[PDB]
């Protein structure tokens, strides 16, 4: 075999009768999944991976773009100078796992090293036809509803010295986040996170960062700027666009309390991640708009050199390709 | 932090020559090293990226090489348009650059000394100017003396760009004194040392005398 | 094809603020990182920061985060750099430049703006005094005489000098200005001429300092004695 690019196809368990938009997309876009697949463990084989140059990411990226553009019709879309208006009904929104598969003559190699950093050699390779079930969760700052690292926390980056590259933190223990828009301002919302789980999780990420930055102290800070999509923890819950302020999660002085409560706002006007332009959606539905999710990873940026001997990291995101990268790091397409 | 060092910092060259300059990094950078051209009053221009990939539209006489911590930019058949400063760069770290100029034979300066004008003295200040004209190489030593006392800290020098036609430089050194101080001394002298002079040349005048 | 155009020079006093603009064209604005660098006189290029125009993510080099704000207008495809608490040592040429890489970060900058000069100084606008550098028939060096004009104590740059309203250009040396401890600039302009002509020919230096609307024509001849 050998590294090669090819047209991949998706598989899932979407139900044609559900109105949920992901199920509708996958019904028309993907094929059924094999109930009993198998993977061959390769003997004495060692192959190189590079999660940062993986064409699988780009193919999934275009899939999710296609999904959102077809599912979430906005009331007004502003692209350049052309404003487009159209029907913007409220839809059912709940991501479902999607498998990415190699066609005939090709295969997908899976790195099974429990602590593979994402780039370099892997001495425990397996061959599959499809990846695992990957939920396409669009979010910034915090990676939600992903797969956890099997052993300890793992820090992933392409090059340490390039402060313009993103850092993908892969947690091993989940830190749940429960966000709600109570039934009784129709745009005010909040989330709750365990103060100890977060303070514990952050402490473990810090310890792993010292391994990569020897004689330097590690510190976290809030975002330094940008649109509201990336300066807060933004995500879509039941079709509504949530923007949750995380300044207190990464404030050193702030870390007395049991459940840290973040303030969130539902916005009808958003800056689209899938393209260039802004969109206006309809007001939020009524009732309890609740999303109990799992924080499984972090997207961090490192501040440009100061010397203070103290390295500072701030939450980031925006390029959803990295969201897909955190789940496809262990995979590569090869031609038989 | 990545320290980027370039050598030679200054280099004389002739039209038609092959020229190669070096860039050094304090840590390994693989092949992520870029080269730029920069001329006065203009924006830098990217010549080569990633050690050897020449940018579109750049003449073929430019080429790059190196790896790890040592990299070279080479110019074949150097042309007049190539006289400029050249920077290497990795990430946010630019080198201070290597600047090329045209080589020519040694040329001693013509030296002139200008007393302050009577018009300036009325304002309470006295400027004494020493002019070094059309010399090469650029290195020169100008020493001011007032009644045989060596002056330091009260003069400023300015040097022109290399003349595009004769490849020489010119230099002014301006001594600034108060009117009161100027009128307390007689002999004002500028002593010039240069590679083209067998021994230092002194130009001088006596205040008040003609 | 990619083209960047920056705003004009800025004259500021210490403590003030400045906005530098960078208009882009000829490429996909949100697909390339935009970097800001500066070059102080006699120094190398210094990194200020960058901005990813997609959502406006930013980063900064040593110290600039406290004083610099980077923003962009996606519609007009233009980037802005705002600097607060301006200090004298902020005097420099500021450049915007894009990453040649599409959707990635290489730091290879293939398109640059022309540069924006920012001068930070407590000095106030002031026109120059022009004094003659008189030739002498007795003094000869290298077989020529020399004369000139001393253009002293002005702010800001530039001052332009010509001789005989453009009729004399060969052998003219107009030196780069020097900055004095007072905060004012000074320069000289000289010309070497045949000694035998010092009685026949007229030599006039034309000095123009537009910031103060000062124009001077000074005839320079041997002083009498
Ligand atoms: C990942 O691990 C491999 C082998 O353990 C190593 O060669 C590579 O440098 C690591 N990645 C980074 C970014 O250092
Ligand atoms: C290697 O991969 C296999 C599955 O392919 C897994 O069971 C095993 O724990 C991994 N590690 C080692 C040391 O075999
Ligand atoms: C998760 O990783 C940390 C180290 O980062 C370790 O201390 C902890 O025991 C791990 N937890 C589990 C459940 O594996
Ligand atoms: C979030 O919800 C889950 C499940 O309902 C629960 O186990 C967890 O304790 C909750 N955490 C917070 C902070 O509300
Ligand atoms: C961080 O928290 C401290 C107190 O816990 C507060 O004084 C400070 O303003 C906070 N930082 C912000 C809001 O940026
Ligand atoms: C979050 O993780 C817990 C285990 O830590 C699990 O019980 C729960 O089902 C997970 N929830 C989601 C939405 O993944
Ligand atoms: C994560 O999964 C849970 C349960 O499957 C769901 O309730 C929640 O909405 C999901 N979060 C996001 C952001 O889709
Ligand atoms: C690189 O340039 C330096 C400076 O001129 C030179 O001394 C050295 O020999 C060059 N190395 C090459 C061409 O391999």
């Amino acid at each position: 075999w050998k590294e090669a690019k090819t047209t991949l196809f998706c598989a899932s368990d979407a139900k044609a009768h559900k109105e949920e938009v992901h199920n509708i997309w996958a019904t028309h876009a993907c094929v059924p999944t094999d109930p009993n697949p198998q993977e061959i463990v390769l003997k004495n084989v060692t192959e190189n991976f590079n999660m940062w140059k993986n064409d699988m990411v780009d193919q999934m990226h275009e899939d999710i773009i296609s999904l959102w553009d077809q599912s979430l019709k906005p009331c007004v879309k502003l692209t350049g100078g052309s404003a487009v208006t159209q029907a913007c009904p409220k839809v059912s929104f709940d991501p479902i796992p999607i498998h990415y598969c190699a066609p005939a003559g090709y295969a997908i190699l899976k790195c099974n090293n429990k602590t593979f950093n994402g780039t370099g050699p892997c001495n425990n390779v397996s061959t599959v036809q499809c990846t695992h079930g990957i939920k396409p969760v669009v979010s910034t700052q915090l990676l939600l509803n992903g797969s956890l690292a099997e052993e300890e926390v793992v820090i992933r980056f392409e090059n340490l010295t390039n402060n313009a590259k993103i850092i993908i933190v892969h947690l091993n223990e989940s830190v749940e986040i429960n966000c709600t828009r109570p039934s009784n301002d129709i745009r005010q919302a909040h989330c709750n996170i365990s103060r100890k789980k977060w303070n514990t999780t952050l402490q473990r990420v810090k310890e792993k960062l010292k391994e990569k930055f020897p004689n330097k102290t590690i510190q976290f800070a809030p975002s330094s700027g940008g649109d509201l999509e990336i300066t807060t923890h933004s995500f879509n819950c039941r079709g509504e666009f949530f923007y949750c302020y995380t300044s207190d999660l990464f404030n050193s002085t702030y870390m007395g309390g049991a459940n840290i409560t973040l303030q969130c706002r539902i916005k009808q006007i958003i800056r689209m991640w899938q393209g260039v332009g802004q969109a206006m959606y309809a007001p939020p539905i009524a009732g309890n708009i609740t999303c109990k999710s799992n924080i499984t990873g972090l997207l961090l940026t490192r501040d440009g050199g100061k010397k203070n001997d103290t390295e500072t990291f701030r939450p980031g995101g925006g390029d959803m390709r990295d969201n897909w990268r955190s789940e496809l790091y262990k995979y590569k397409v090869v031609e038989i | 932090y990545i320290h980027v060092t370039q050598s030679p910092s200054s280099l004389s060259v002739s039209i038609g020559d092959r020229v190669t300059i070096n860039c050094q990094t304090s840590q390994g950078v693989g092949s992520d090293l870029h080269w730029y051209q920069h001329k006065p009053g203009r924006a830098p221009k990217l010549l080569i990226h990633h050690t050897s990939s020449v940018e579109d539209g750049v003449p073929s006489r430019f080429s790059g090489s190196g790896f790890h911590t040592s990299f070279n930019l080479t110019i074949s058949d150097l042309q007049a348009d190539d006289i400029a400063t050249y920077y290497c760069q990795v990430l946010q770290f630019f080198g201070r650059g290597s600047r090329l100029h045209i080589k020519r034979t040694v040329a001693a300066p013509s030296v002139f000394i200008f007393p302050p004008s009577d018009e300036q003295l009325k304002s309470g200040t006295a400027s004494v100017v020493c002019l070094l004209n059309n010399f090469y190489p650029r290195e020169a030593k100008v020493q001011w003396k007032v009644d045989n006392a060596l002056q330091s800290g009260n003069s400023q020098e300015s040097v022109t760009e290399q003349d595009s036609k004769d490849s020489t430089y010119s230099l002014s050194s301006t001594l600034t004194l108060s009117k009161a101080d100027y009128e307390k001394h007689k002999v004002y002298a500028c002593e010039v040392t240069h590679q083209g002079l067998s021994s230092p040349v002194t130009k001088s005048f006596n205040r008040g005398e003609c | 094809r990619a083209h960047l155009v920056q705003s004009g020079t800025a004259m500021k006093k210490p403590g003030a603020s400045v906005r530098v603009s960078c208009q882009t064209s000829g490429y996909t604005f949100t697909a390339h990182i935009l970097f800001w660098f500066r070059q102080a006189p006699g120094r190398g290029l210094e990194w200020v920061g960058w901005i990813k125009p997609q959502y406006g993510a930013v980063n900064f080099g040593g110290g600039f985060r406290d004083r610099v704000t980077l923003t962009r207008d996606v519609y007009r495809e233009i980037a802005y750099m705002d600097i607060r608490g301006l200090k004298p040592d902020d005097t420099a040429v500021y450049y915007c430049a894009r990453d040649r890489s599409y959707g990635d970060s290489s730091w290879a900058l293939d398109a640059w703006g022309q540069g924006t000069t920012v001068v930070v100084s407590a000095a106030s606008t002031k026109g120059p005094s022009v004094f003659p550098l008189a030739p002498s028939s007795k003094s000869t060096s290298g077989g020529t005489a020399a004369l000139g004009c001393l253009v002293k104590d002005y702010f800001p740059e530039p001052v332009t000098v010509s001789w005989n309203s453009g009729a004399l250009t060969s052998g003219v040396h107009t030196f780069p200005a020097v900055l004095q401890s007072s905060g004012l600039y000074s320069l000289s302009s000289v010309v070497t001429v045949p000694s035998s002509s010092l009685g026949t020919q007229t030599y006039i230096c034309n000095v123009n300092h537009k910031p103060s609307n000062t124009k001077v024509d000074k005839k320079v001849e041997p002083k009498s004695c």
